[PDB]
DNA sequence: ATAGCGTACGCACTTGAGTACGTCA
DNA sequence: TTGACGTACTCAAGTGCGTACGCTAT
């Protein structure tokens, strides 16, 4: 957990870009006031993150999650029969 | 959202920490250096995104 | 008790109050209503004219997954949200 | 609608991405593989259709345009008693 | 014959009758096709789902709809949880 | 979240229309001047996506 | 006696922008 | 011939990066 204020996170910025993508976790900034606080996260992490609150968001991860505990069975996707 | 390089967001640093959190938007910073691209969100925001991605 | 705008919500969207509550997200919402209550078209919180725009509906983020979508009836001074969650439950 | 070939694209390139941010309209991209055809949008435009498809791809909008059609009643947000509901 | 197989969830073949009513079936099928020489290839929008302890992968058949999917790398065994990102 | 500049854009430009379509994914387009912010769609995904915001208005 | 801010410096490194060439099908 | 395609040149204009200053708030 990195932590650090506006100010010196200013001074480090372009260390702290190369640290999220190297080490994959996020650097956290807190001020003086706490509804300033930001995170800094590497694009390649958001990406998986923006994905999953879309899927949550439509609703598929709640069918998804529903459907790998439904005890339904499974079919080869070669014995699909797209006419029926 | 805002897409920005890192040299530009360094001049108006504290106003993207305000930005990110008042308009609930994420800042992507991208410049010549491809691979050290990133993104900066609101905190709140990402508390809320964690709690989503947890969620069952 | 006075703005420039008179903020009310469908009484069938009230449902999705009760989602912000329990996801602590009142706090964020309540921003919004002020700012609807003072500019509803002011460029804050994401404001975005919604398509198609003849249609004249309107989108705030409560965060980044949450909207307030609204429309504003500008002779009457009132904004009528019609939406204050935007996740399918 | 401006449409143009990718070669013809790629040659005018920095002056198309200018025209659809002035004059908001996309181009098209069209060439002898059509499979790769595209379209050019300006990001201040592009951001009003990603939030719409956002709340259409959620559902919200069928819920926004079945609300706008309902007879339910319309509350004041100041009087939202928020401890019962 | 393909170095996976490719298996789909009973519960989610409703997913395929929109996808065949859709004209999305030779996307899909071009993404089922990847699946059984490499579920983890860096293409089709390929994405490792949050939490990555659960390992849920999505790959991309349009801008709206994905393949939800998890890889049983012992037995070489892809199973499709998902193919319609819509509630209808 | 795909970012690109204009100069990059240009010299894999026949790949970038190829990689839209499929990967179904925009491509932004963002370098030292605002006025080239513009992002690129696959054809068939706006097609797509004109459909989902004009059927269901009418 | 330090962060919070807007602003600046110097230079190496890259983009921006028009334009071009050679090859291929 | 063509578009498709990879590759190239050029110089003005901008970024990258560490570092700093003057001033206010603390």
């Amino acid at each position: 957990m990195i932590i650090t204020s506006p100010t010196e996170a200013r001074k480090d910025f372009y260390q702290l870009l190369k640290n999220v993508n190297n080490n994959h976790e996020p650097i956290y900034i807190s001020g003086n006031n706490a509804e300033n606080n930001a995170v800094i996260i590497g694009l390649e992490d958001w990406k998986s993150i923006q994905e999953t609150i879309y899927l949550e968001s439509t609703g598929t991860m709640d069918k998804v999650r529903e459907r790998e505990k439904d005890n339904s069975g499974t079919t080869n996707i070669d014995d699909i029969d797209w006419d029926n | 959202m805002i897409i920005t390089s890192p040299t530009e967001a360094r001049k108006d640093f504290y106003q993207l920490l305000k930005n990110v959190n008042n308009n609930h938007e994420p800042i992507y910073i991208s410049g010549n250096n491809a691979e050290n691209n990133a993104v900066i969100i609101g905190l709140e925001d990402w508390k809320s995104i964690q709690e989503t991605i947890y969620l069952e | 008790h006075m703005s420039n705008y008179t903020v009310k919500i469908k009484n069938s969207a009230k449902s999705d109050l009760k989602k912000i509550k329990h996801s602590y997200l009142k706090k964020s919402f309540l921003e919004i209503v002020e700012t609807l209550k003072n500019d509803p078209y002011k460029i804050t919180q994401s404001f975005e004219k919604l398509e198609p725009k003849y249609l004249e509906r309107y989108s705030r983020r409560i965060n980044h997954q949450h909207r307030v979508v609204y429309t504003v009836d500008d002779r009457n001074k009132e904004v009528l949200i019609l939406s204050a969650w935007s996740h399918y439950d």
